[PDB]
């Protein structure tokens, strides 16, 4: 068994435990629940227009997971430098999941075009390539909300669990069982612009950000351990 | 779902070769007494297994509390050995070397005699003079700090086998957080998954 | 707990009135050191009018 | 009042400060100047070695600086700037021996970690025509500062709380300096985190306020001893003495 | 012993207390905990474009500690002429400190892209020098938020304390200890912006201010004496 | 009785003997032969300074002689004749350092006389498939006899009560001596009134009794390991550490 304990051979006095810094600094960090709230860093983009766009086409649609994305490292200085994270560490040690995620998409400045956002659970994840962020139309039903660049330029969401499953997978997907790509992303969430052929010229090359957190409805599944790690100091440094 | 939840599971993070023929003070490791536990995978950059407790110190900055390591020792009731575990608090970088089973026994240890019974769980004292202790990797930033305090393993009577069985017996070295282990402040973390092994270099030419 | 509860409606102005000079709680910036620090009077200092 | 009436046993009381075997006395009262309160044992929070107390050979009192004032040295002059838990030791390894051969500081040799509060005299001897004052003052981590450059010097000193030695009435400086540090283990070799500034608490310095002043056929030497208990002390961390490393000259 | 009082030789009748100036003025001083947060400028520097920088790159970063600056003085008029201000020279009046810090930047006008902000408590300061401000990427599992210019250009902060400390060094810290390093700032602050290239050029040589105070959790310990002092009036008149 | 259900773990249970911060175990049941009732504290009768008892540091184990023991070594052998307080700082001073590195022995230096019992274990790691069995004896006071050369033979200290350890099932002898000796103390240092025989209680000898025996394909080497708790000691008579000479080689 793994967890057992054959004969202990302890030489220590009994440690006053802080609480988990409850004592010290005032507030516990046992739960990791409450540590995955932290927002982190989802995937940072560019804007690129390739076609005279119409109002309705989306600008850019990603799909919606903790896992973390297809990670992209001109590298991200951040992906290329500060590997993956928090949330994807430990979603590595976990096989499954359960619950919502939060967003907080932040725009740049230099837009003032009003913004639509779509939640789609119809669509799957095919493999874990092209499971990234794609620079490409509105739709109806799907579940949608319009953040106005000129009051604030962030929107905000509350992405629930749509999926008729019991949990979903939580490590890298490989696309094994063709039905098995419904249960991996909560959705496909798309932003897309109202700007016009001309405005969204000037837009081009500028950074849109989305953040990402899961906002206590998540509950991982069994336990698994982790991958083998990469130590980030070990790193080459930028020889000028 | 919960630090705890994660630092009660052991991970097995070393091999240790012991033969017959080790002598009655040589090392068997000196691995650090922090839940980061080298352990390396033979790419341009190099993967390496942790303990959980090991991750889920790396993902915190400060950590304290014990660390019960279990040694499994795999032999069968026919081997008799006894070996030392020790635990010196604080040695330096130079002062890991001048290291022996004499001068350790002046510090904690443990003597144990592989019998009929096999199996031990020693428990790391958590000695330092700080109440937590910083991260040993921290981001990718070179300054940011070694162990609080090293573990050591001697062979303090080596093993005289049966001539019907093995010369050589492995030794597992598990990782596990004590029971008064307990972690702080969430920072950036020390470690990234293998999913995506690529990196790619700056340089200005 | 998310807070999905539809919020305000409101209307944003720039300044507060200023005929009004009566029973109307004021806000304000002030460089009084104290929050419930208001101007006094000690016993000579009462004034008379 | 108004009777003294001396004998062969001359006249005052004699004052003890009994502790283990080393007891020493003064004539004359004591002006101690408390810093801080008596701190807490900490042992519940980062040690979970034998955190073993050695009230029985620690508090013993122990000379670690005389001295020879005379009235060359000016108004605002250091004496000596003694570093408490490191003095303790400075004196020994001065002193033409190592750690093992005195019984106050072989837990040094032994444990790595150590806490504790201090006691500390500052006893003079002066003659009574003599006029003149020291003053001695403890500081908390003077090496950790850079502009203490700037401060050392008697009215820097004076603002924080301090004893006074008047060479009039050969007073005696009792000084009660309890443990503040920001950790709260004062290591006792090279450590892992730190190496330099090894069991450093700050300064204790003893700088003179009035000069000697005699006349033309006065007692020019006055020589100032000073005495160190270690009561409160906590050793944890046992380790090999071979890895104790010697302090700083 | 110093605080010691031999012989008392009054002359006065014993006056009324004003309270602290609660009688006159309505509020009370005698606590100087409720004048260390009344802000205090903190350090102001100039915008100054190096490189071509990417989106993830910090714009600046400065540790985080009150015990003033590493005070930089075309010289700056206020640090020239105003000296120190006053939470150093309280902070002068003790060798150690432990609590929080309340920052509020204060960003400039024609800037408009958003701003990122972390707290670092990874990084130690080394020595009293490179102890300020610094001209110099975004990562994730520090501690962050995201001010944008378009709402409102102030970004307002709580950092709290995290050492593995019993208090931390509150004078001017030249670096003995190696470890001690670690304990000194609260952290490190870094403010980065995500503008392009193109649009970060208009906002070169704008000031961006930072202020501070400690917001009620700050509880200095025991005390030392006040180094020497430069009297303000004494400073020259610039001569035309 | 009669169901061994072995596992990952083995089968047996490991017994502890939990001390001070070194813990050592053994897979087999001790044999323990006490020669003596444990004796009275004896510091009312010529004591009258500081007798401190330190039993968070000298009562922890300590490794004072391993041997290798093969088959050459004949029926009536002696392999290690030790002075129990002597060879505690005979096997320091003989592994390449000094007296105050070691935890368990600063109170020798410190202190100048020495009273307490002696707590002592004699672990061997025999394969099964041996055949072999030494003995432990303690003695009183080997030194202080010149007819021990005639009795320094497995017979005459099978007489007196003696530990037993059976290379077959590698058996343990615990072995508790409490002290006797003539005068009350032993001294630690060059001392007025004796100087030659220091801290010298007897012998604990460890002669063979039957050797060795194995096939021709048979486990030659059997290291033998004496450990010693030292744990009602009392030490008195406080001193320099610079008086305390070496111990004799
Ligand atoms: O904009 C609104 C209007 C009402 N309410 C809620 O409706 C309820 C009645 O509003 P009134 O102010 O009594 C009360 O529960 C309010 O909290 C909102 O939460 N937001």
């Amino acid at each position: 068994e793994e967890s057992r304990n054959t004969t202990v051979l302890d030489t220590t006095t009994t440690l006053q435990s802080s609480g988990f810094g409850r004592a010290f600094f005032g507030e516990a960090f046992n739960d990791l629940k409450t540590l995955m709230r932290r927002y982190q860093l989802y995937g940072q983009l560019l804007l690129s227009v390739t076609t005279d766009k119409d109002i309705d086409h989306c600008m850019f649609t990603f799909p919606c997971l903790p896992q973390g994305l297809a990670l992209d490292i001109s590298p991200h200085e951040i992906f290329n430098r500060c590997r993956d994270g928090i949330i994807p560490l430990i979603a590595s040690g976990y096989r499954f999941y359960r619950g919502d995620l939060r967003y907080k998409i932040v725009f740049p400045s230099n837009v003032n075009s009003n913004i639509w956002v779509q939640h789609r659970p119809d669509r799957r994840l095919e493999g874990w390539s092209a499971a990234k962020i794609v620079n490409c139309v509105y739709n109806h039903g799907y579940a949608s909300h319009i953040q106005i660049t000129r009051v604030n330029n962030v929107i905000e969401l509350e992405v629930p669990f749509y999926n008729a499953t019991c949990y979903n997978y939580l490590q890298a997907f490989n696309a094994s069982s063709a039905a098995s790509s419904y249960a991996v992303s909560l959705g496909e969430i798309s932003v897309g612009f109202q700007a016009t052929s001309d405005d969204i010229a000037s837009i081009v090359n500028k950074p849109v950000t989305i953040y990402y957190s899961i906002g206590d409805g998540m509950q991982f599944s069994q336990w698994v351990g982790y991958q083998p790690m990469m130590i980030l100091d070990q790193l080459p440094a930028p020889v000028v | 779902m919960t630090v705890s939840s994660i630092a009660s599971r052991y991970g097995l993070i070393r091999r240790v070769q012991w033969k017959k023929d080790h002598a009655k003070g040589s090392l068997l490791l000196q691995l650090d007494a922090d839940p980061f536990v080298e352990q390396r995978i033979e790419n341009p950059i190099s993967l390496y297994w942790f303990a959980p407790v090991g991750v889920v110190s790396s993902m915190f900055m400060q950590w304290r509390g014990s660390l019960e390591y279990r040694f499994d020792i795999i032999a069968s009731q026919f081997h008799t050995g006894r070996l030392i575990v020790g635990y010196v608090p604080g040695l330096t970088a130079s002062l890991q070397l001048q290291m022996d089973y004499m001068k350790l026994k002046s510090s904690s240890y443990v003597v144990f005699d592989l019998q009929e019974s096999n199996s031990f769980t020693f428990e790391v004292p958590y000695v330092s003079y700080r109440p937590w202790w910083v991260r040993k990797y921290g981001g990718n930033y070179l300054p940011s700090t070694d162990a609080p305090s090293t573990l050591f393993m001697y062979v303090q009577v080596p093993l005289i086998p049966m001539e019907a069985v093995s010369d050589t017996i492995d030794i597992n070295v598990y990782v596990r957080g004590g029971s008064s282990f307990e972690v702080c402040v969430p920072v950036q973390p020390s470690l990234g998954l293998n999913w995506n092994t690529d990196f790619i270099l700056r340089n200005d030419e | 707990p998310s807070y999905q509860q539809s919020p305000r409606h409101f209307v944003p102005t720039g300044m507060h009135s200023l005929a009004l000079g009566t029973n109307l709680v004021e806000p304000l910036h002030a460089l009084r050191l104290d929050a419930a620090g208001t101007t006094q009077h000690p016993v000579g200092c009462a004034p008379d009018e | 009042m108004d009777n003294p009436n001396p004998g062969p046993d001359g006249e005052g009381e004699v004052e003890l400060e009994k502790d283990s075997n080393v007891v020493l006395t003064t004539q004359r009262d004591p002006s101690t100047s408390i810093p801080a309160p008596v701190s807490v044992k900490w042992s519940r929070w980062t040690s979970n070695d034998v955190v073993d107390d050695y009230a029985t050979i620690t508090s013993r009192w122990y000379q670690i600086a005389e001295f020879v004032w005379s009235k060359d040295d000016p108004f605002d002059k250091e004496l000596a700037r003694l570093i408490l838990p490191r003095a303790l030791l400075s004196s020994i390894e001065a002193n033409s021996d190592a750690i093992c051969d005195v019984p106050n500081t072989i837990p040094f040799k032994v444990h790595a970690y150590w806490r504790g509060d201090m006691e500390v005299r500052v006893q003079i001897n002066s003659n009574k025509f003599q006029v003149g004052q020291l003053q001695a003052t403890w500081y908390y981590s003077d090496h950790e500062n850079l502009n203490i450059s700037s401060k050392r010097s008697v009215y820097g000193f004076s603002q924080m709380d301090h004893a006074l030695i008047s060479a009039s009435a050969s007073n005696e400086a009792k000084l009660v300096i309890p443990f503040k540090h920001v950790y709260p283990f004062l290591p006792t070799r090279i450590v892992p985190d730190w190496t330099t500034g090894i069991l450093d608490m700050g300064a204790l310095n003893i700088r003179v306020i009035a000069p000697l002043r005699m006349s033309a056929t006065g007692p020019t030497t006055c020589n100032v001893v000073v005495f160190i208990k270690l009561n409160n002390s906590e050793f944890t961390g046992t380790s090999s003495g071979k890895f104790y490393a010697s302090q700083i000259r």
